[PDB]
């Protein structure tokens, strides 16, 4: 399971941001990240935390390959409101909510 | 590639729901289907899969014995039947695609059915 | 490139060889392509095969100039050197050597025999 | 001083894809057509070497599945199309001398065939196995795959028992075999042997239990792409082999119809005897120990103190649901219910009720069906279970139990479990390196 | 046998090629199997083809070890000869220069042919 | 012509060879001479680039005629050589040899290979 | 028809004709075939002329 | 105007999927796929 924190953080438009997502078992890189909006289905962003999917701008990025994963947008805009979810394997994680200061 | 589900639901407690997930743009045969929930205000929920191609199944060990996933080739949709509805499975029911059996790669996600159980 | 020297002066043309040597040689379906790409592919492979046979008859494998001991009728040409490999190139030598050729193959070959024998001979 | 020096023949090799062909020592697997394999095979092995093997991102076992349709539908190809087939059935159920075990299994249907004759009809009875006719809404029925694929006979003269074949490279490819008796099947493998050709690959065809396979040497393997993962199957290779003996007490008969001009059907007559259900038995005690040293060699990956169950099949066709296996010319789905149903905590003989299908859509291919004719007298089989495919329940709950229920329908899978050791290699026989010389 | 020397020494899998050179090489009807024998009977008299005219071309052919005259830059590798042929086989070679042979292969060739220009002119 | 000195004595066939070496090698659709001549094309070029590959292990490629520095056991034939290339033909001869041609191949390869690393160490 | 109840029948197709061409079968590259010129050649045994082709 | 009569409404009788039964099923059929036959008959 994961332990994606933290729970929520109020960043400014164009801060960079970092989620960390602290694995309880070798994840190795099959770790993605997705992108709810609020009341949207969610959308997949970043896969095998590193590559990223066609049509998904390129200030998405991912690092990590133990038990510790990161998560980056570096410059936030005001569609990036959302909610982010690690994903490995079967296992999502508790959401991370982006709120505008 | 579209998934398009079935319309929302109300069903009484005890009783069965069998959600919808109709798939289309691409072969039926390759990608695994599965059932993702979501409480309202809580994080996803993994339910169990099913593989198109020959309907083999695996579901979640919280949800197992509860839960029946079958499939329709012609008719080309996945079915998801729940089955002792309590009153925590209010949720919004989600069918997504994986891409790979590796790393596993929810790419197109379904619109939601949300299912209320309620008195 | 490949067939690059083509309209070069023979004795330029004759200095580059190998960058058109080279590309004398480079699952299964039954379909309309893949019959064809086989067909090319065993096209190919015998044409180069034949071409290194008659080089090889000569005495000539491995080089892409090699010389010869057998004399050279005047019939065959006339035409001086300094002509032949400065004011002219090898497409309108072909054409006008063509039907002599098929008789200097075989006096190579023969020559080739007879050295061959003349070194069992020696050795 | 020093110039480069070209070698010819340097032992160097990079993994590649190419076409193997087959060599061994009628048959639905053209066998014959297969060049004659060396009396005495040749192996090379080879000191000081290290390779990456991958037997889940191995191609060759891509190609055995090829060879083993393409072989398949060209044994089909020239035999007896069912099309006239394809008719409303009447239908009653067979009552004479049935046990409780086949109540209404089997269907006594009597319907019209055109006969050799194009303008005369022919009343003609047969005996259809209820899996192989669905109702129309004595009752009207109708074959299976009538309306989704067109059926072909399983053609009379062919034989569907695998013969070993020989997978091998063409020359300038090697086919290199990791000799490491503790190969999980994905990573480095210490023992590496040249090779031109394979041990003799039986194309057994099983979903749930791998039938006559190549069995382990030292223990009892568990190789798996991710065992993290619960979309990967889980193979399991028995290192001692368990038998299972495989019945169908019947004693058919087959009955010709002329359907035409030199086609012939071939129906099933009246069974001659008592009609008792067809069924497996598997040694307890020996299934018992081989589900503990199995148990014994998983709790390593999910360590110990963790609770490992076997339960069966939780869905599917009826491919995944039984254990479908194919012998004697017939083709068997047995309720493997009985095998899985344990629970591990740190004479008799378990019997498998089975069903028999006449209407196989082989390879999961919808468009495509197949009539195996009926097979006369009594078939009875001896077969080893050389290995398992598990799959692992997924979710995560308080419990730290394990469950493993049994899987298939993907033949690669089969197919892998005898693959997973090879590889193929092309030679790069050119090789530059310093020397001191010179030409003259 | 084949591939024998795979983990031997350089120079010891240099002393040994002719036992892993033979092997590269050694009714049709159009079956399954019959259309994959034929493919790689083709694929490997194409491959041996090859390897044979890339050989031929540096002036190689029939030669296991042939010498060449170009010159070798230190940045291919500056690893020592006792090393290079004692402590280390051709496997772990190959994967070390094998971005820089192409560039290789054509110093050989425009060599040859140079070389064979001057017996002409000297011959 | 073709095979005529095949009742010739040994010299005289060993002296010519060319013009039975020169025939060993010399649209598709799948209908049943199409793939009989494909069949027949494949066999010859492979039957050819076998015997080629052969002869040049052996270091005699491009030559008809080649020596060799292994020795010849006395049990292989005692016959004398006047007789042998004086008064029988190639047929009977291969008749009595057939069964030690594989070890005299041995040798052959083993030599050239040796021959060569002598050659390696010399230049 | 006779050949209704054993074999499917398929008609000999108009266009095409069935006067036989003359063939020659020749050997591949590599193979040369043999002919017994002899006369007298009862059709199992030795023949002294043998003539390539 | 331009299309008077350049598609026709054609119902016909289709084998099923089993032998023994019909079925009565129309379709459209573009002016120049069909002849008639001396609602009409046409093939
Ligand atoms: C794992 O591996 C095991 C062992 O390799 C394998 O078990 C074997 O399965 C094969 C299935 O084909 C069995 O072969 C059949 O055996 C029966 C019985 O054989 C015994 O009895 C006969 C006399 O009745 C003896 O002569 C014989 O030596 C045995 O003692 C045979 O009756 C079968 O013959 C028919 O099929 C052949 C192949 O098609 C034909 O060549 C033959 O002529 C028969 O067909 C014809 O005759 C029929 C009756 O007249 C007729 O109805 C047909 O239409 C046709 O005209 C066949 O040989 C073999 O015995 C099994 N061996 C053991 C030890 O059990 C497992 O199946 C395998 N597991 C897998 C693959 O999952
Ligand atoms: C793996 O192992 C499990 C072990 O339980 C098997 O589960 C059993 O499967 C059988 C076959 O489907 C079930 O038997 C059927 O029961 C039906 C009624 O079930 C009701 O009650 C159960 C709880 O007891 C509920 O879960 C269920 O939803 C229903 O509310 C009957 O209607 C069926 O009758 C049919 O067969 C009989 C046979 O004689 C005919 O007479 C009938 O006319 C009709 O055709 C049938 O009896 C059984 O209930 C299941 N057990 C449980 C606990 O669920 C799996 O099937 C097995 N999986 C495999 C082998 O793939
Ligand atoms: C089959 O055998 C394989 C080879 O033994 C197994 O692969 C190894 O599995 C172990 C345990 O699962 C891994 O150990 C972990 O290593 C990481 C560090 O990762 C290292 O390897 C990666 C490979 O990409 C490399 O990129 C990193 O830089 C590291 O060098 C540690 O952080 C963990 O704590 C743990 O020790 C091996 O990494 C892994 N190796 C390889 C090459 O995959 C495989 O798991 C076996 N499979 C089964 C089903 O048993
Ligand atoms: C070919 O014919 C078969 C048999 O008629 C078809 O399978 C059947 O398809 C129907 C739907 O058209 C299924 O009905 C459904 O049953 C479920 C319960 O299982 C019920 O909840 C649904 O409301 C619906 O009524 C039926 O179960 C199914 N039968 C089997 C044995 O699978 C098949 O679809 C046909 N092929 C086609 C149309 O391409
Ligand atoms: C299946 O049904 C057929 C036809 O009803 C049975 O065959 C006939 O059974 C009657 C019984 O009175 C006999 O008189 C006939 O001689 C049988 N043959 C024919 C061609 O009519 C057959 O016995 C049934 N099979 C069963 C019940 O297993
Ligand atoms: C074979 O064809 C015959 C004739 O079409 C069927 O017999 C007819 O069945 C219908 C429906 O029951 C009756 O209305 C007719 O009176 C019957 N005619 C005759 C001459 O019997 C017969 O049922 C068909 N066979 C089967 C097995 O259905
Ligand atoms: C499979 O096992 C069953 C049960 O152990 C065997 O059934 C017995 O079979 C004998 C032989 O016909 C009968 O005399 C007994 O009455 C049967 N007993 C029961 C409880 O069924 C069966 O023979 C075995 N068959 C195979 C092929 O292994
Ligand atoms: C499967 O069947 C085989 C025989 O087909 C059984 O093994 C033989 O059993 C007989 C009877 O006791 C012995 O005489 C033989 O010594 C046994 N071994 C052989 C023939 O190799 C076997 O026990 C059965 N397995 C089951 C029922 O699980
Ligand atoms: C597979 O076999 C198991 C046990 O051998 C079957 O389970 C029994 O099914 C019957 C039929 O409904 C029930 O009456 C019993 O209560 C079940 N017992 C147990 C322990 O599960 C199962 O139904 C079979 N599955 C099939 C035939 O599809
Ligand atoms: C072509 O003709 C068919 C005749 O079946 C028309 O389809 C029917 O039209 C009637 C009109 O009253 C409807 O009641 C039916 O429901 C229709 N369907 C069937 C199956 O009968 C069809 O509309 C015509 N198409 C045209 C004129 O474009
Ligand atoms: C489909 O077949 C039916 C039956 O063969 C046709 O209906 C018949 O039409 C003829 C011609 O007018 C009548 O004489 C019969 O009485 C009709 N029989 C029945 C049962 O209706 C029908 O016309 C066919 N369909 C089409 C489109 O031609
Ligand atoms: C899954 O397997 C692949 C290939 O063997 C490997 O690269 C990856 O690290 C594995 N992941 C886990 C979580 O075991
Ligand atoms: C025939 O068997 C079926 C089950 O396949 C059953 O539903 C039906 O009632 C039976 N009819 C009888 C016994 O008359
Ligand atoms: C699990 O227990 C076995 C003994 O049954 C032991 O050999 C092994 O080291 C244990 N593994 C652990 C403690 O991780
Ligand atoms: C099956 O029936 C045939 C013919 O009656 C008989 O010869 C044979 O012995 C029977 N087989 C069994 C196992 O009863
Ligand atoms: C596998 O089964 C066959 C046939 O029953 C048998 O001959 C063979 O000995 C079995 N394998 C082993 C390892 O015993
Ligand atoms: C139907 O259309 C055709 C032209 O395709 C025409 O000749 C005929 O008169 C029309 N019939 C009518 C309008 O009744």
């Amino acid at each position: 399971p994961m332990t994606q924190s933290p729970s929520s953080l109020s960043i400014s438009v164009g801060d960079r941001v970092t989620i960390t997502c602290r694995s309880s078992q070798y994840a190795a890189h099959n770790v993605n990240w997705y992108q709810q909006r609020s009341g949207k289905p969610p959308k997949l962003l970043i896969y095998d935390t590193s590559k990223l999917q066609a049509g998904v701008p390129s200030r998405f990025r991912g690092g990590g390959f133990g038990t510790e994963f990161t998560f980056t947008i570096s410059s936030l805009q005001p569609e990036d409101v959302a909610t982010y979810y690690c994903q490995h394997y079967e296992f999502f994680g508790q959401g991370t909510r982006l709120e505008i200061t | 590639v579209r998934l398009m589900q079935s319309g929302d639901e109300v069903k009484k407690p005890g009783a069965s729901v069998r959600l919808s997930c109709k798939a289309d743009g691409y072969e039926f045969s390759d990608y695994f289907l599965h059932w993702v929930r979501q409480a309202p205000g809580q994080g996803l929920e993994w339910l169990g899969f099913i593989r198109p191609r020959l309907g083999s199944v695996n579901y979640s060990k919280r949800f197992q014995g509860r839960i029946t996933m079958t499939r329709d080739m012609s008719i080309n949709t996945v079915y998801m039947e729940l089955r002792s509805l309590t009153s925590d499975d209010t949720a919004q029911y989600y069918c997504a695609r994986m891409y790979d059996t590796d790393s596993y790669k929810f790419d197109s996600w379904g619109w939601g059915t949300v299912v209320i159980v309620s008195s | 490139g490949f067939l690059g020297a083509a309209g070069s002066t023979m004795g330029a043309a004759s200095m580059t060889l190998t960058v058109q040597a080279r590309n004398l040689l480079s699952l299964l379906k039954l379909t309309v392509w893949g019959i064809k790409q086989l067909q090319a592919r065993v096209l190919a492979v015998e044409r180069y095969l034949r071409d290194q046979q008659l080089l090889g008859i000569w005495g000539c494998s491995g080089k892409l100039i090699c010389c010869t001991n057998v004399p050279w009728n005047s019939s065959w040409s006339n035409r001086n050197l300094s002509e032949i490999w400065d004011n002219m190139t090898w497409l309108q030598w072909d054409k006008e050597i063509s039907n002599y050729t098929q008789i200097i193959y075989g006096l190579l070959e023969e020559s080739q025999n007879q050295q061959e024998k003349n070194e069992q001979d020696l050795l | 001083n020093l110039w480069v020096t070209v070698y010819y023949g340097v032992p160097v090799w990079k993994d590649a894809e190419t076409t193997l062909f087959c060599a061994s020592d009628h048959n639905v697997w053209a066998t014959h057509a297969c060049v004659p394999t060396d009396p005495n095979p040749q192996e090379i092995h080879l000191e000081n070497v290290t390779e990456e093997f991958n037997m889940w991102k191995n191609n060759m076992v891509e190609q055995m599945h090829t060879d083993i349709i393409s072989l398949w539908d060209q044994s089909l190809k020239p035999c007896v199309k069912l099309t006239p087939l394809c008719v409303t059935l009447q239908c009653t159920n067979v009552t004479n001398n049935i046990t409780d075990d086949m109540r209404g299994e089997l269907k006594n249907c009597s319907f019209n065939m055109t006969t050799e004759l194009r303008d005369k009809k022919q009343k003609v009875y047969s005996l259809f196995y209820r899996l192989d006719v669905v109702q129309i809404n004595n009752k009207e029925y109708r074959l299976i795959n009538c309306n989704t694929s067109a059926i072909t006979q399983a053609c009379p003269k062919v034989s569907f028992e695998p013969i070993p074949i020989h997978y091998c490279a063409p020359a300038g490819f090697a086919i290199l075999k990791c000799k490491d008796k503790k190969f999980n099947g994905t990573g480095p493998c210490p023992s590496v042997s040249t090779v031109q050709c394979t041990h003799g690959i039986k194309p057994v065809v099983s979903t749930q239990l791998l039938l006559n396979g190549s069995l382990a040497e030292e223990e009892v393997m568990i190789r798996s792409e991710n065992i993290t993962n619960n979309a990967k199957n889980i193979l399991v290779q028995f290192n001692t082999p368990v038998q299972i003996n495989c019945t169908r007490p019947n004693n058919n008969t087959r009955k010709s119809i002329r359907i035409g001009p030199g086609q012939a059907f071939y129906a099933t007559g009246d069974i001659i005897g008592d009609i008792r259900q067809a069924h497996c038995n598997v040694s307890k005690a020996t299934w018992n120990e081989t589900l503990g040293k199995v148990v014994k060699q998983l709790r390593k990956h999910f360590g110990n103190n963790t609770i490992i169950r076997f339960a069966n099949s939780s869905g599917g066709d009826l491919e995944v649901t039984t254990h479908s296996f194919n012998c004697g010319g017939e083709f068997f789905y047995c309720n493997t219910s009985g095998l899985f149903n344990s629970t591990w905590i740190s004479n008799d003989s378990i019997t498998l009720p089975c069903r028999i299908k006449q209407i196989i859509n082989m390879w999961q291919r919808i468009g495509q069906a197949m009539y195996a004719p009926p097979i006369q007298g009594v078939i009875r089989c001896v077969s080893n279970i050389t290995g398992l495919i598990l799959t692992r329940d997924g979710g995560s709950t308080n419990s730290t139990t394990e469950t493993f229920r049994p899987g298939g329908g993907d033949m690669r899978d089969n197919w892998r479990s005898e693959l997973y050791k090879y590889k193929v290699v092309k030679i790069e026989p050119l090789g530059v390196a310093p020397t001191r010389c010179k030409r003259r």
